[PDB]
């Protein structure tokens, strides 16, 4: 399990990622930055009217040369430390040495002046029931 | 090593490589205007050369791409033209030249290249409205808002207009420059994130954007016209530069230096307790101090003083203030950047994440 759970991770990456208003379409936010890389604290600036959307849609791509029986995410909100949010978002099967664009729909207030750098999103990477890594991305609302 | 002319510095995140100490130079070459956006940076030399480096997640480097760059770069495309200024938004920039072309690069969202249309760009593109007629003295860039302020004090605004922050009224946003004129020449121009300002030939200050957080300096019954620019009268010297940042303004007149806005991380450097003011306050700390030179970050200040030294307050993160390594705390008040006292500070601009210093040591 833990070997396996090395393999996948030497041989994850995310390409990119975009984030989207999901009325308009219009990009809010789009980085080329591994985000997923655990023991580093990623960071990112989105604009602050983020916070005013319905709803957001997320972009994701990655590749992966091993193959993945149940690829997902356990996503937590941070905010000064305490939960806000959890997202459970699933991909699936995930073909060896493949790269795929993995589209999810994230659905909505404290202003910005206060969450901005207290944010804290920390996803886990899980296959099925085996935990690949635990990375976070600190977000800037500006 | 370093030339008599001296280096430029860079603090917070420039995206450098490791390492890359944060300092550089050119050959046979010298800096003579910086500009910083949110997440980039320009510089541009006294052989007319653009060097830019940061963020190109949106191609607002203009390098044929929208990849990683960890090291100034050189704008290959326009080394034809004689390059004299450079402004950075949010996620583009905007470039003048001697032979009266400006040019646009990166986001694109709100109109803000003035290409007439809405499509991102990751190489420098004309804006065909500017011409040898137009002698650019100014330009400036928030988020998605750009600005062109002429020699004879005419000023052009374009792109996002949703909170009257390019002070064009009832319209939503322009993907062209449009005029902006209330029968004054104007002398200075500052294009903040979400608000924007100029001054007037006569020392005159006015205010438009978004009327939230005190940013306009403006009291309460006059915050509905926001979407056209008003007179901060509150103000009674002759105001000579401002600079808008995030979400504060900062006021240079020939008596004082005056903020407003929000100031939760000390942007304001109107001590530790006051985090906000609607109306312009004096910086009593630094009142006997004479300032040539004012910068605005989203969330930072720079001030150039009478003889070259440099006063920083505000967020702190990354080291983004240029006062120590080790030391990444807010200050709120006018700090000393003793690290450079033994320098004239000639140029300073601040960014979202970062701030870029010209400095020659004595």
């Amino acid at each position: 399990k833990d070997e396996r759970a090395r393999e996948i991770l030497r041989g994850f990456k995310l390409n990119w990622m975009n984030l989207r208003d999901a009325e308009t379409g219009k990009i809010l936010w789009q980085g080329t930055e591994d985000l997923s890389v655990p023991g580093v604290e990623h960071e990112a600036r989105v604009p602050k009217k983020i916070l005013k959307c319905k709803a957001v849609s997320r972009e994701l791509n990655f590749s992966s040369t091993e193959q993945m029986e149940k690829f997902r995410l356990e996503q937590k909100v941070y905010f000064k430390g305490q939960c806000l949010e959890e997202w459970f978002f699933e991909f699936g099967f995930v073909i060896p040495n493949s790269t795929n664009t993995w589209q999810s729909l994230i659905e909505a207030m404290m202003p910005a002046s206060v969450l901005t750098g207290n944010v804290i999103i920390e996803t886990k990477f899980f296959d099925d029931d085996l935990l690949v890594s635990t990375s976070r991305v600190r977000l800037f609302y500006v | 090593l370093m030339p008599d002319s001296g280096a430029v510095f860079t603090f917070g995140k420039s995206k450098f490589a490791e390492n890359n100490p944060g300092k550089f130079w050119f050959k046979n070459d010298v800096p003579v205007h910086l500009s910083c956006g949110d997440e980039h940076s320009a510089v541009v030399t006294g052989n007319n050369k653009l060097y830019m480096f940061g963020s190109n997640n949106w191609g607002q480097l203009g390098l044929g791409s929208k990849s990683a760059i960890s090291k100034p770069t050189c704008v290959k495309a326009l080394k034809p033209e004689k390059v004299k200024l450079a402004a950075c938004g949010r996620n583009h920039t905007l470039v003048s030249t001697e032979g009266g072309n400006v040019y646009a690069t990166g986001g694109n969202n709100e109109g803000q290249l003035g290409l007439g249309d809405t499509e991102e760009r990751n190489t420098f593109h004309v804006i065909s409205f500017f011409t040898s007629e137009h002698k650019i003295k100014q330009l400036s860039a928030g988020s998605n808002t750009s600005a062109a302020l002429t020699e004879d004090g005419r000023l052009f605004m374009w792109g996002d207009n949703s909170e009257g922050q390019i002070g064009l009224k009832n319209v939503s946003n322009v993907c062209v420059p449009q005029q902006v004129t209330i029968g004054k020449p104007v002398s200075w121009i500052s294009c903040g994130y979400y608000h924007s300002a100029f001054v007037t030939t006569d020392g005159e200050l006015y205010v438009f954007g978004e009327p939230e957080n005190g940013k306009l300096g403006l009291p309460n019954q006059l915050l509905g016209n926001h979407r056209t620019p008003q007179l901060v009268s509150e103000i009674p010297e002759k105001v000579i530069q401002v600079a808008c940042g995030g979400e504060h303004t900062v006021v240079l007149t020939e008596n004082a230096v005056y903020t407003f806005g929000l100031g939760q991380f000390g942007q304001l450097g109107l001590g530790t307790f006051l985090f906000e003011t609607s109306e312009p306050k004096v910086i009593e700390n630094i009142r006997d101090q004479t300032i040539s030179y004012i910068s605005c970050g989203e969330n930072h200040t720079a001030l150039i003083t009478d003889i070259g030294l440099m006063y920083t307050f505000g967020d702190g993160r990354h080291g983004k203030l240029g006062l120590g390594l080790e030391n990444f705390t807010n200050h709120f008040i006018p700090t000393l950047c003793s690290n450079f006292l033994r320098f004239i500070v000639k140029l300073v601009a601040c960014g979202g994440c970062h701030m870029v210093v010209f400095a020659a040591p004595h």
